[PDB]
């Protein structure tokens, strides 16, 4: 259409055309679906759009230029790569650095599609030191442009394999602690996604996030009015308590356990998953942090999801329970406890998911009842295993001697092991 | 949420 | 201890 007038425009040496030509351009590709990236990028005006933010450079035409490279690169990675094969990046920095605010609201957006297109992009942004400049612009007092840089800040720490360079994303957790206190919801969302990838890693991360003292924030958000905040701050808790003991602790301390049992009713079905998912490394802590959760009352309601909520939820209910068991080795009571808040029944009622890495899960648990039983009767020279008794009665023995025709060895070793010692 | 975002104002 | 992929 105009597109081979509007190339050879933005060729022109005439800046009011150059102008005209890159709007025109920055202009069709305003588009969220099916944008006309590729027609763009074949026209060859990448380097010029690229040119047009170098230092120098009238303000607007930086401004259209970097908004329209932006969009570029909002593509696929074919397409992001020619932006970046421009050497766009270092340009898209420094311009965060010298722009005028319009011009660097394009810019951070720009990287932030850049960052988000892979882990290679995302390492590349970063090895271009765009770090410094990023945080300086939460110095700013401007709304829009934060809301776009914290987005791109949780780009450059997303990514799980590879992890991105630790020693240069873990300088963003001080802006990140503070951003969680902040008002705008669109803000505290993304601060919330960026530092549930920076809690998704090693022990020391985990520790950096502990250490500027975001947990009690973390906890205060769950309770926050939008789910969209509530999810990633769930998240971030769920991968902080991936920690350990230790650090797992800290969470506790923090309230997290009266904050999950909220969540265990929550009208979002991944937000009920997730508690339990949260619950389920918690009590895969130490005899004190599973008697923590028992004294929060969780075992009650987990119970109840084990049984009546969907299966994807059920699992987790399952980890939690089946985790909170391995304890009543150290503690017998616990066992107790766990039965008589009636966990048998469902544990039982699960042997029949189509999840073996579950029924494992679920057949542990009632080992772990199967022992206690078992020593609770040589202790006092009974010659019944109450637990044993319990399980049979649930239609749990069906079951389990059922799972020794599972075609899994694992699932067959135990569910033997289970059915030629207590029944 | 989404890595990527189109720029529209 | 379970973490996300």
């Amino acid at each position: 259409q105009e597109l081979p007038q509007m190339t050879q425009q933005l060729n022109s040496d005439d800046m009011q055309e150059q102008l005209s030509a890159t709007v025109k351009f920055r202009q069709i590709l305003s588009r969220e679906h099916r944008p006309p990236i590729d027609v763009v990028i074949q026209a060859g005006v990448v380097p010029r759009l690229v040119e047009f933010m170098r230092e120098n450079q009238p303000e607007m035409l930086q401004l259209e230029a970097a908004w329209a490279l932006t969009n570029i690169a909002s593509g696929t990675s074919a397409q992001t790569k020619v932006v970046v094969d421009a050497d766009a990046v270092p340009l898209f920095i420094q311009l965060l650095y010298t722009g005028s605010v319009e011009v660097k609201e394009q810019a951070i957006w720009a990287l932030g599609n850049v960052a988000g297109d892979s882990t290679d992009y995302r390492d590349y942004v970063l090895q271009c030191n765009a770090m410094e400049p990023i945080l300086g612009l939460f110095n700013s007092n401007k709304p829009s442009l934060i809301r776009t840089a914290t987005w791109t800040l949780s780009n450059l720490c997303r990514g799980k394999k590879p992890q991105p360079d630790w020693s240069v994303v873990s300088q963003a957790l001080p802006t990140l602690a503070k951003l969680i206190y902040s008002m705008d919801t669109e803000t505290l969302v993304d601060a919330c996604w960026a530092i549930s990838y920076l809690s998704d890693g090693p022990q020391e991360a985990i520790q950096a996030v502990i250490d500027v003292r975001i947990p009690k924030r973390l906890v205060e958000l769950l309770s926050h009015e939008s789910t969209l905040v509530q999810t990633p701050a769930l998240r971030a808790v769920g991968n902080i308590v991936t920690g350990n003991d230790l650090q797992t602790q800290v969470v506790i301390n923090a309230g997290v356990l009266p904050a999950l049992r909220l969540l265990l009713s929550s009208p979002k079905e991944n937000i009920k998953k997730e508690a339990c998912w949260t619950i389920s490394n918690i009590t895969a802590g130490n005899t004190e942090q599973i008697q923590a959760v028992i004294d929060a009352n969780l075992i009650p309601p987990l119970v109840k999801l084990l049984e009546v909520a969907e299966d994807k939820t059920k699992k987790e209910a399952c980890w939690a329970i089946s985790n909170a068991s391995s304890g009543g080795l150290q503690r017998p009571d616990i066992i107790r406890y766990l039965v008589s808040q009636g966990c048998i029944k469902p544990l039982c009622d699960l042997l029949e998911i189509a999840d073996n890495r579950i029924i494992e899960v679920t057949l542990d648990a009632l080992e772990n009842i199967l022992k206690m039983g078992e020593a609770d009767k040589e202790a006092r020279g009974l010659n019944i295993n109450e637990n044993a008794d319990f399980i049979e009665k649930a239609g749990g023995m069906e079951k389990i001697f059922n799972c020794q025709q599972n075609e899994n060895d694992k699932i067959y070793e135990k569910a033997y092991k289970i059915i030629e010692t207590y029944f | 949420p989404a890595a990527k975002r189109v720029k529209l104002d």
